[PDB]
RNA sequence: CCCCACUAUGCUUAGCCCUAAACCUCAACAGUUAAAUCAACAAAACUGCUCGCCAGAACACUACGAGCCACAGCUUAAAACUCAAA
C-alpha cells in the first residue's frame, strides 16, 4: 500500500535554540562587549542565569574578562563608565 | 533630564552642582561602622581632615559604644565640626556592616549636612588572609 | 465458587481445570461462550517492565513525503491566517492547497526542490491565494 | 475499501501538522459560569475564559476561533517513570467565528 | 586601592531621599553577593563543609523549581466541578 | 568553650614517613533487558570471563617471625584458654 508512512527524520523540528554570542569572536581586547556581562556597581562577573549565554561562551566570556582585567585592559571592582549607555543584555533589574 | 544613579565621572563634563562645586569637590564623610565601635571623619576633597567623632570620643563606654544611638551621636557631633567649617553637602563613604552603618548617616543629617552620595568601601578579599575559627559557643 | 488466584493463568484455565476436577458441578454460564468464541490473546496476568539499556519500544513515528513540503510551507509562508476546521472530514487548507500543486508540478516536471517551490507559490498566486512570506 | 492507513494520511488532523499556533474552529459544549469548554475535532476538549467583551455572546453550539498551543497538557515529574496528563488541550480563544 | 573612587558601589540621592539611596544600595549589595561573601568571611569555613553547603543549595534550589514547576502544572486542573452530582 | 598575646604547624627548596569514612562503602573487561524483577535496606535485575579475597564470636587493626631511610612506627598476621552464640 502507497498510503503507509515512511522513515524520515522529523522535517518539522525547530532548530536549536543559540546563544546571542553564537558563532562570535570572543576577545580579551574587547573591552566593551566583556563589560556587558559585569556588574556595573562592582564589576562582578553575572553567571548564566543571567547573561543567558551558553556554557562555552560563558566560560569564553569568564577567561576573556579575566584575561583582560590582569592585562590592564579592564577595571575589576566596577565596570568602565563610558560603557554603562551599551544595550542591556542581562536579566537583573535594581529597580535604579 | 532623567536622574542618574550612577556617580559623574571627572572626566566627563556634567552640569550637576552643588552649591557652585562640582561632584569631585564635595567634602567626604568617612564612616567605619565597626561591630563595637563606629567612627566617623570629614575630610575635604583634597583629603584635608576637618573634623572627627568617634561612638567612643562622645562618652560611650564598652557595649553602649556598639549601639545606633551612639552613632547617631557622634554623626551629631562630627556634623557639627564639620558645620564648623564651612561644610554644607558630602559624599558618604560606608565601611562595615555595624550597628552604626546607617545610625551614623542619621546622625549627620540631623546634624546639618546634606548627603548627596552614598558609597560603601567594605573590604571584601578575593580570597587573601585566612579568616578565625568559628567560636564554639 | 471458582479459584481467587488472578494471577495464576486466566479465569477460563482455571474454570476449565475446576470443572474437569469437579470442584465445580456446573459449567458458568460464560464458559460455553468463551469456548466457540475465544479472545485473541487468553487473559494471563503479566507484570509491566521497565525497559533497561538498549531496548526500545517498536512504534515508529508516522511520516509521510508531504510532510516535508508542510514543514517548509509552514516555515517560509507561516501559518495561514485562515482557521482549520478539523470537524469537516474533507476540509483543505492553504497547505494542503500547495501540496497537492506542489505533487502535481512534480509528476508534470523535473525534481528540484526550490524551483518547485517557487513555481508552485506563482501558481498559487495565479489562482488567486495570498502568501504572505 | 478505503484502509485504515488512508484515512489517517488524508485526515485534517493529520493534514495540520504541528499544533502550535494553528488557527482552529471550536464549538461550545458544556458551561460552567464563565468557564466555556470548546470541541475542536481533537481527542480533549480545551477550557476558556468568558472573554469580558461581548461575553453575552459565548454560549452552547457557539462556534470560536482558537489558537492552539497543545493538543494535550502533559509533562513528566521528578521521580516518575509516566508522563501526568490533566487531559485537556491548550488554546486561547479569540472570539466568535462570524 | 588601586582604582578610580566613587564609582564602585555608589548611588546617587534622588530629591534628598537618602533612606530609599541607602535601601537601593543595601539592595544592590545584596543581589551582587557582596553581603553574603561579606558574613560568610567573618568566620573560616572548613572546604568540606563549603562543598557540602554549596551541594545541599544548588539541589534545594532544584527541588524547590521542580516542586513548583508540578504545582504550578497542576494548578490548572483546579476550578469549578463541570458534572457536579455525577 | 569566651577575650588577648604567641609557638610547632599551614608556605618554598632537597629528602623521609606511607596512613584516611584513601567511600559511589559498587574489583577489571564484555554483554542483556528477556525472564519468577526481587529475602530486607542501599543503588533496577542479571549473564560470560579473569584476578584478589572470605569460611562462628572474642582473643586480635594483637603476640611471635620476616621486611621496611619507619625504632613503643607501617605491612603481613596466629595459637592457647573461653562461649552458644556473635
Ligand atoms: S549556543 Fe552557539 S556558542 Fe553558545
Ligand atoms: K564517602
Ligand atoms: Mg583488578
Ligand atoms: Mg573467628
Ligand atoms: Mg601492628
Amino acid at each position: 500500500n502507497e498510503d503507509l508512512p515512511i522513515s524520515m527524520e522529523n522535517p518539522y523540528k525547530e532548530p536549536l535554540k543559540k546563544c546571542i554570542l553564537c558563532g562570535k569572536h570572543v576577545d580579551y581586547k574587547n573591552v566593551q562587549l566583556l563589560s556587558q556581562f559585569v556588574s556595573p556597581f562592582t564589576g562582578c562577573i553575572y553567571g548564566r542565569h543571567i547573561t543567558g549565554l551558553c556554557g562555552k561562551k560563558q566560560k569564553e566570556i569568564t577567561k576573556a574578562i579575566k584575561r583582560a582585567q590582569i592585562m590592564g585592559f579592564m577595571p575589576v571592582t566596577y565596570k568602565d563608565p563610558a560603557y554603562l549607555k551599551d544595550p542591556k543584555v542581562c536579566n537583573i533589574r535594581y529597580r535604579e | 533630564t532623567k536622574f542618574s544613579i550612577y556617580p559623574p565621572i571627572p572626566g566627563e563634563e556634567s552640569s550637576l552642582r552643588w552649591a557652585g562645586k562640582k561632584f569631585e569637590e564635595i567634602p567626604i564623610a568617612h564612616i567605619k561602622a565597626s561591630h563595637n565601635n563606629t567612627q566617623i571623619q570629614v575630610v575635604s576633597a583634597s583629603n584635608e581632615p576637618l573634623a572627627f567623632a568617634s561612638c567612643g570620643t562622645e562618652g560611650f563606654r564598652n557595649a553602649k559604644k556598639g549601639t545606633g544611638i551612639a552613632a547617631q551621636t557622634a554623626g551629631i557631633a562630627a556634623a557639627a565640626r564639620a558645620k564648623q567649617k564651612g561644610v554644607i553637602h558630602i559624599r558618604v563613604v560606608v565601611k562595615g556592616l555595624g550597628p552604626g552603618r546607617l545610625s551614623a548617616m542619621h546622625g549627620l543629617i540631623m546634624g546639618g549636612l546634606e548627603v548627596i552620595s552614598i558609597t560603601d568601601n567594605t573590604p571584601i578579599p578575593h580570597n587573601g588572609c585566612r579568616p578565625r575559627k568559628a567560636r564554639k559557643l | 465458587a471458582g479459584s481467587r488466584l488472578e494471577t495464576v493463568g486466566s479465569i477460563f484455565s482455571r474454570t476449565r481445570d475446576l470443572v474437569r476436577a469437579g470442584v465445580l458441578k456446573e459449567k458458568p454460564l460464560w464458559f460455553d461462550v468463551y469456548d466457540a468464541f475465544p479472545p485473541l490473546r487468553e487473559p494471563v496476568f503479566q507484570r509491566p517492565r521497565v525497559r533497561y539499556g538498549k531496548a526500545k519500544a517498536p512504534i515508529q513515528d508516522i511520516w509521510y513525503h508531504e510532510d516535508r513540503i508542510r514543514a517548509k510551507f509552514y516555515s517560509v509562508y507561516g501559518s495561514g491566517q485562515r482557521a482549520f476546521d478539523l470537524f469537516n472530514p474533507n476540509f483543505k487548507s492553504t497547505c494542503q492547497r500547495f501540496v497537492e500543486k506542489y505533487t502535481e508540478l512534480q509528476k508534470l516536471g523535473e525534481t528540484d526542490e526550490e524551483k518547485l517551490f517557487v513555481e508552485t507559490g506563482k501558481a498559487l498566486l495565479a489562482e488567486g491565494v495570498i502568501l504572505r512570506r | 475499501v478505503e484502509s485504515f492507513a488512508s484515512m489517517l494520511r488524508h485526515s485534517p488532523l493529520t493534514q495540520m501538522g504541528p499544533a502550535k499556533d494553528k488557527l482552529v474552529i471550536g464549538r461550545i459544549f458544556h458551561i460552567v459560569e464563565n468557564d466555556l469548554y470548546i470541541d475542536f475535532g481533537g481527542k480533549f476538549h480545551c477550557v476558556c475564559r468568558r472573554p469580558e467583551v461581548d461575553g453575552e455572546k459565548y454560549q452552547k453550539g457557539t462556534r470560536v476561533r482558537l489558537r492552539l498551543l497543545d493538543l494535550e497538557l502533559t509533562s513528566r515529574f521528578l521521580g516518575a517513570t509516566t508522563d501526568t496528563t490533566v487531559l485537556e488541550a491548550n488554546a486561547v480563544l479569540l472570539g466568535i467565528q462570524e | 586601592a588601586k582604582h578610580l573612587k566613587f564609582i564602585a558601589r555608589t548611588v546617587m540621592v534622588q530629591e534628598g531621599n537618602v533612606e530609599s539611596a541607602y535601601r537601593t544600595l543595601n539592595r544592590i549589595l545584596t543581589m551582587d553577593g557582596l553581603i553574603e561573601d561579606i558574613k560568610h568571611r567573618r568566620y573560616y569555613e572548613k572546604p568540606c563543609r563549603r562543598r557540602q553547603r554549596e551541594s545541599y543549595e544548588r539541589c534545594r534550589r532544584i527541588y524547590n523549581m521542580e516542586m513548583a514547576r508540578k504545582i504550578n502544572f497542576l494548578m490548572r486542573k483546579n476550578r469549578a466541578d463541570p458534572w457536579q452530582g455525577c
